[PDB]
């Protein structure tokens, strides 16, 4: 396979001062719940984290209600039962749908240039952009080279780089001609497939951006804490550096 | 063995202690060693390394308190650390990125030595102990990387245990022994955990000998000119005591380094890593973009440069009646690249210590430095043309530098004259 | 003067602060993690409990005793005089913190048939042995020899207090809600 | 004379022996344990496999490939001359150790449709990517660039050999028994 | 200290090495130290302890390769080690019984010191470092015992973490911190594993200082009379070099000890253990016959002797306005019993070093020895009469010995005269 | 509770030269299988160990056949299947029946005297004897003191010390009067409840002794290896000791 082009979405959380947008995360959670969840799970995400600070921050009662839709298996009882905030979201219902808990981190959207890593250095790893691009990258018409040879059960996607491609679409050397490839995931979205309470727009574009932010949070729930810890450490050290510099300066003065 | 001043019991507690256990005296004679006045910023990496070792050990002990070394629980347990443990996310990232800082620092530390002849007599032991530390560091970091049990973890373990499978005759056995079975599985993860915990202490023990070693000879400086030992008088002209003069320069440098380090950890903790390790180990599928940890890339590049089609490999395969095929050749080339660096004290025939006064040396040295960067960079590229060629040339230059160029420059170079004293150089 | 002296002192000062900032989290990682802190409440079906029977259930990782006391148990419990008790506090979270260790103050019901308490010795944690064991017709802690009476009050040994009673109350006919 | 010299000799000798006796077991505990050593055999239902499809199954902790080859796969395989191969040995445990790497010697059936082999690169262990990948219409190992043809024979890269074929045999109409 | 001849480089490799790292010289000066000729069989326990530490560490690292620190897998994993791992059963039993050998040896080592005044000036530091080692040994063995996750494991962990819960004010916090939650659970097992691995290295580090410490002062001998330092001449009349004279009887002693040890491990590996730890941890049920590990019994006995009914407890409870109840009193008594032993250098006021020449001391010392055995024996008995009384008297005598009897004997005793020299004593 | 009296059975495996009797173990395995197994499991015992040396040592095919009786739930499949020699015996079918894998070690039969441990020092820990005694200790008539107050669902047993005892059977101080107590396990044996192939006697006495030996093996399958290792170590060390002694003697001779 290889690496490709991802639409560079400006997410609120990017940048050293970036932070999640609580409402977007909430919208994203609805998309995940109403659409994605039918096939993809988030096995490492404790439902109760929907309440913790720095995320969707839903009221414990709502979360408690929410957890109810999930029909979990008790670790003792063994018999089934409704879900509790202490439970994790379930495993993927669709055997080949990958778990989405860590996706925003298990994919890079910015590569190179020339395999130098300079692109990421300034753009980030690009996982949410990648996810956005995939949700956003299902075109109505397949590229020409494939017209009559589309694998059955697959769908062409502009961003997906690890899929199969028809023979009729590889060059003289076997390298694929298309920007993307064939993915086993049928186009998930469709304008207003989700009714947002606050009447926010549910264009495939909007939903994709929201669920992507949500998945970023599901993967790095401690993003904000991490960055706050960062500033802190940098401030201490910047101060301490200046003082050690002066101390160093004064101490050597008595020699050279 | 520089002439200076030894410890003197002042307080009562001091005199009492001194007549029983001279530990305060030893600390003093260590912290008060006369150090060349001319050391430059390239002498700060040893302290950065000591700090890293301590950082890795304390964050490690802590991580081990929440980590489960079992295939069904290992990955989940690292996610539990990330999401549930107070400050877990930050401790994990500090340990991970700490490994990188640890290597960025040894490579600078190593190249500093290659340039100023810090490995030359009488410093060969310091150099050899350092080489042992380097081997341990690599083995330690490799096993640590396996603990999370992600995709890179599993396949990297498969490949590295595979290296031993390449040794002729005994190989299959050694590999079965390291694995505890027919494949990388729980028995493998379990023993790697135990060894990942043990090695850092061995390193600490070696570092102790390392420090003792350079203390026995005294630090080398940028001029390669030793400190005058004839009288306290002139010795002082050449030096200043480690405390507080260098201790403070070092701590200051360390603070600047940690400033960048924490900025990395706080703002781009996953930059120096591989996204595929956030995917659970899948014994039935190797990721298409599997790539080693950056600090392993250069040696990795040397290893895959040697395919069946390389002439020297074909000659070797012929001459050895097939014992040495490309597989084993690549393994020998890789470990050999490390071994020739360990032998540099006996390959560098020039009697001039510092490469600052070696005009031809300066050229090959910087080519070596660039070569290291190129090797690192090609390691992350595909095996297709022209990378395959670049890796061969880079590998060639690496062995050429140590086995050919350095022994030759020794007899052929016209070295510029160095100052007669550190004092001289310092005032300049 | 104190220009250079202040610096050296402000410097060491910043150090100490940075150091502590690094040390606290190394300590705090050992405090309860978020998954643990999710302290629930549980329900216990108690319909199969005849008198003279103790139900041992797990809650917050520790045992909780639910004994349906016999007449003898209740008789002996009520017969003790407050001033004869080693600990006079009821240690009952369901009532006033000041309440007294009277048998009536140790049960959920007025008939004093339902004794519900933490089966956690107040000395060093072991779970006391029931089935009317000990020198006071109650429980006996084999770890260091503490004896508790039929109301779970400490009467002998090193344990300083009466077995605590957690928030508990019948949520209905045959169900008790702990916590 | 050599009365006391022999003693000191015999002594150090006993030491060395005791020492080794202690060391061997410290080494041997790392060898496969009894649960590991219980190397079974497995059965694979292969009825849902159309040609052009590869089945990846776990066996002894490693992947095993079961590809039902297409006509193109079979043609290209049969078109290679023994002398054009990097490794001429069949590496097939089901036949003579000396057999040659002819495509007929790499399949289970005479029709050469069933290719069954260890999906374990002979270089350093990775599992080669299939789906007709690489420069020879076979598999491509992303670890160091080994290419295998449609019969699983090594044609390029550092791998020294052809993907091994394990004991395998159709136990019936749609079932293969590995090991 | 004692006059000795020094190391001298002979071989070429030796002189090359010596001018760079004097490690062979140091080994020599260590292995060649002049040792009193009169040491008896009670001077072998230090070597038995060094061996035990090494034995515990290597078998431990190995066990850790097959052990899983998780409540659902810990016990099963120790059974897997016993049944499946090559030589697992023997390695497990060696580690377990090794803990007992380790304690049998420290108690003999400790009492040897209490008897010959090996803690008396100038040996106070040696003694204090030893006390630190003892505390570490206990914490290490305690955590190790928890790893199997059997019944004794779980409840012993509950009780020992409970000790800290007894500290007034901060107590509940410290206990929650040690447990990682409201009760002994996985978080507890997980951190104990990490700390059980770490402590032995701390002990090793301390043992290094311990050795350095007694090397600085020179070993004490059965007469309490120092080696003459005035001339190599007489110093030699008092000593013999450690190598090979003592190295060999130590190794000989060690072989005899290991003979018994292996006989135990081979024939009665479960004798010094508790059958209930072969039962899986049950958080809802404490075994009726729960009893501590024998090497913990004496301190355990002291702790449970102090119930609410003891007069000294009631006085203390009154005088402290109830802050010090029986619960906390027992904890203070137990740690206090260890603390007074650590302070013996400052409680023993007699200037006579060896108790061989102290007629009254001899009596109280042997009472102390018998007391230790009695305490150990009562710890395994019930709390009923007369054991409750015996434990109180035994505990009383223990504190009496250190806090009362030793300070008084100092001024009251008429000490017999000791030989004038070690040589004198040796010839006799 | 407390400690009690156990019939001191002379088992072949006791003593430094003791070893298991392969046929007894085999008989014992039949008893366990035909009787005990109905309630008790041996979850830490891999069936395949029935083949290993130092135990029953049954031929792998028999073992493979044997494993077929258990119905195990496959670890990935989740679906049930016959048992394999690689499987462990099952968990106890009866919730309160303890696991018998380690019983012979999880019990001591010899105590004291006076809590001095001297009894075990010469008699062993006594787990198999204890087990024997319990199987052997169900009398037909309960002791008089209890005649009318036998707890329901319980049975009097002479060896069992941790059971409940009727109030009518405790002395003035609450201490039990009976030698044993009430156990929830109904007498499992009864003469010839098992038909040994070779016609060996199946008296409750014999079966109890056989199944006890079997359980000792199930708990210490490496008993023999351990003892072999012991003799070995002792011989090395005895030799080495003598040599170090002589060396020590010769070396000091030149001084004292
Ligand atoms: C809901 C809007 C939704 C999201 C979000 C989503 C994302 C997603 C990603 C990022 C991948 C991974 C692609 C990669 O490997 O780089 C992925 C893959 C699959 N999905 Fe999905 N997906 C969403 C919804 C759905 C739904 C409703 C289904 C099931 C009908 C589904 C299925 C799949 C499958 C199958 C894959 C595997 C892709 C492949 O490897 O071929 N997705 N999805
Ligand atoms: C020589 C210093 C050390 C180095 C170079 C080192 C390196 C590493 C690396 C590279 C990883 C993988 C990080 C990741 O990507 O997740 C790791 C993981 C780990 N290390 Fe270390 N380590 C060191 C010391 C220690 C010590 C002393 C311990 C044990 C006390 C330890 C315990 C762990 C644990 C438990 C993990 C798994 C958790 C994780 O993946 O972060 N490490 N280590
Ligand atoms: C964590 C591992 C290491 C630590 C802690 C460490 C530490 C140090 C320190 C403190 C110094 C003195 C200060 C300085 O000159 O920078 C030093 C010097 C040196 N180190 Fe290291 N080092 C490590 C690894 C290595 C390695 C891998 C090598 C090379 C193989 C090496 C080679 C040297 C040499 C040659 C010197 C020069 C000594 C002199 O000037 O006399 N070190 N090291
Ligand atoms: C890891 C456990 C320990 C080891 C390996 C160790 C080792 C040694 C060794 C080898 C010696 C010299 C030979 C001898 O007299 O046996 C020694 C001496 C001594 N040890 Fe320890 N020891 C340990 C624990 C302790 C403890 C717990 C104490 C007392 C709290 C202690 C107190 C002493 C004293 C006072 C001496 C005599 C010093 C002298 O003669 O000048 N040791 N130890
Ligand atoms: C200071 C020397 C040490 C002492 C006193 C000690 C003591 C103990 C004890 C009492 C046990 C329980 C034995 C049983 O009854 O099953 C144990 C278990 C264990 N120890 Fe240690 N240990 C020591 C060093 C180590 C080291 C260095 C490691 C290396 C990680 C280690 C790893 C283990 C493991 C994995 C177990 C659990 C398995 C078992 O029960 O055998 N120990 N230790
Ligand atoms: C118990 C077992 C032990 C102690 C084994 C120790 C081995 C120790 C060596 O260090 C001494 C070794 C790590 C060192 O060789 C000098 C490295 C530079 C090896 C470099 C290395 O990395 C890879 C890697 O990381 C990968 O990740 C996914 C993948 C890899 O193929 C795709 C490689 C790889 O092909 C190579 C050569
Ligand atoms: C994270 C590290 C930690 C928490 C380290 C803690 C170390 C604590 C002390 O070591 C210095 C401690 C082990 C030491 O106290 C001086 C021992 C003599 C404690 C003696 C001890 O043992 C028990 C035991 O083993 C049990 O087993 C089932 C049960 C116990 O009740 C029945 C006891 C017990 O009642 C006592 C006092
Ligand atoms: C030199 C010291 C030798 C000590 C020898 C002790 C022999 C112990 O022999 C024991 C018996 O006493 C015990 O009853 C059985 C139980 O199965 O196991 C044996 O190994
Ligand atoms: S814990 Fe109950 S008496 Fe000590
Ligand atoms: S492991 Fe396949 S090419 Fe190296
Ligand atoms: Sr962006
Ligand atoms: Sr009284
Ligand atoms: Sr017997």
């Amino acid at each position: 396979a290889g690496g490709g082009h991802v639409e560079d979405v400006p997410f609120s959380f990017e940048g050293p001062f970036g932070t999640f947008d609580q409402h977007q995360l909430q919208r994203g959670l609805q998309v995940y719940t109403e659409v994605c969840a039918a096939c993809h799970g988030m096995k490492f995400v404790p439902i109760r984290s929907l309440s913790e600070p720095g995320g969707p921050e839903l009221p414990e009662d709502q979360v408690r209600a929410y957890a109810t839709q999930f029909t979990v298996t008790d670790e003792e009882t063994g018999e089934d039962r409704e879900g509790k905030p202490t439970d994790h979201f379930p495993h993927s219902a669709l055997e080949n749908a990958p778990d989405l808990s860590l996706m925003a981190k298990a994919r890079a959207g910015f590569h190179g240039p020339m395999g130098t890593g300079i692109s990421q250095l300034f753009n980030g790893i690009g996982g949410p952009e990648y996810i956005y691009s995939v949700l956003t990258g299902f075109p109505e018409e397949p590229p020409k080279c494939a017209e009559g040879h589309e694998p059955d059960g697959f769908y062409y996607n502009r961003a997906f780089q690890n899929g199969s491609v028809p023979d009729t679409c590889k060059d003289a050397n076997g390298v694929k001609t298309t920007a993307g490839s064939w993915i086993a995931m049928p186009p998930p979205l469709m304008d207003d497939l989700v009714e947002y309470a606050d009447g926010h727009d549910a264009s495939v574009h909007a939903m994709a951006e929201d669920v992507s932010a949500f998945l970023m949070w599901a993967a790095e729930p401690k993003l904000m804490a991490r960055k706050q810890a960062g500033f802190t450490a940098v401030m201490f050290l910047t101060v301490l550096s200046v003082l050690l510099y002066l101390t160093n300066k004064r101490l050597w003065a008595g020699v050279k | 063995g520089i002439p200076h001043d030894h410890y003197e019991p002042r307080t009562g507690i001091e005199k009492w202690l001194h007549s029983r256990l001279p530990i305060v005296a030893l600390a003093y004679d260590t912290i008060m060693i006369p150090t060349p006045r001319n050391l430059n910023w390239m002498w700060i990496w040893g302290v950065v390394l000591a700090f890293c070792l301590v950082l890795q050990i304390v964050t490690g002990i802590v991580l081990a308190m929440h980590y489960t070394p079992h295939v069904d629980l290992a990955f989940a347990s690292v996610e539990h650390i990330m999401r549930n443990v107070n400050g877990g996310f930050m401790l994990r990232y500090l340990h991970a990125n700490g490994a990188s800082l640890f290597f960025i620092a040894v490579y600078l530390h190593i190249f500093r030595g290659l340039y100023y002849g810090s490995y030359k007599a009488p410093r060969e032991v310091t150099w050899i102990v350092g080489m042992l530390i380097y081997l341990a560091m690599m083995a330690t970091a490799f096993m640590g990387y396996v603990l999370p049990w992600g995709q890179m973890s599993f396949w990297g373990a498969t490949v590295i245990t595979g290296l031993f499978g390449a040794i002729p005759g005994i190989g299959h056995s050694i590999q079965t022994w390291l694995l505890g079975g027919p494949a990388v599985d729980n028995a493998t993860l379990n023993r790697f955990f135990s060894l990942h915990y043990l090695l850092p202490f061995v390193i600490a023990a070696l570092v102790a000998i390392h420090i003792w070693a350079f203390h026995s000879t005294g630090n080398n400086n940028p001029t390669g000119v030793e400190v005058r030992r004839t009288s306290k008088a002139e010795a002082q002209k050449d030096t200043v005591p480690f405390w507080p003069y260098f201790i403070i320069k070092d701590v200051f440098a360390l603070a600047v380094v940690l400033l960048v380090f924490f900025a990395i950890v706080g703002f781009m903790p996953n930059y120096l890593g591989h996204p595929d390790n956030y995917i659970e180990a899948n014994p039935l599928r190797t990721p298409a973009h599997i790539v080693p940890e950056w600090y392993f890339l250069p040696f990795y590049a040397i290893l895959r440069a040697f395919t069946a089609d390389v002439w020297v490999v074909q000659i070797a395969n012929f001459i050895s009646f097939g014992i040495i095929d490309a597989k084993f050749f690549g393994v020998l080339a890789m470990f050999g690249a490390i071994l020739v660096m360990a032998l540099v004290p006996w390959l560098d025939t020039s009697p001039v210590r510092s490469g600052r006064y070696r005009p031809m040396f300066k050229i090959y040295f910087w080519l070596l430095a660039a070569d290291f960067v190129i090797l690192t960079w090609v390691g992350a590229q595909q095996t297709t043309f022209p990378y395959d060629w670049i890796s061969l040339i880079a590998s060639a230059y690496w062995f050429a530098y140590f086995l050919v160029i350095l022994p030759i420059l020794g007899a052929i170079e016209k070295p510029v004259a160095p100052p007669a004293t550190i004092e001289e150089d310092f005032n300049a | 003067g104190t220009r250079r002296d202040f610096l050296y002192y402000a410097t060491a000062g910043a150090g100490a602060v940075a150091t502590g900032a690094a040390v606290w989290p190394l300590i705090n990682q050992m405090n309860p993690s978020a998954d643990v802190q999710a302290l629930a409440s549980i329900f216990v079906d108690v319909s199969s409990v005849e008198p003279g029977v103790q139900l041992t259930v797990k809650f917050l990782g520790k045992p909780i005793f639910i004994r349906r006391r016999t007449e003898a148990d209740i008789e002996l419990g009520r017969s003790v005089q407050l001033g004869q008790l080693v600990d006079t506090n009821a240690r009952n979270a369901n009532i006033d913190a000041g309440a007294e260790a009277t048998d009536q103050n140790r049960t959920l019901d007025e008939a004093g048939e339902w004794l519900v308490m933490w089966g956690v010795c107040t000395h060093l944690g072991c779970s006391p042995i029931g089935g009317v064991s000990g020198d006071f017709g109650g429980w006996f802690c084999p770890c260091h020899g503490s004896h508790y009476d039929s109301a779970g009050r400490i009467r002998k040994g090193p344990a300083p207090e009466n077995l605590p009673i957690p928030l508990a109350k019948f949520i209905d006919e045959t169900t008790i809600q702990l916590g």
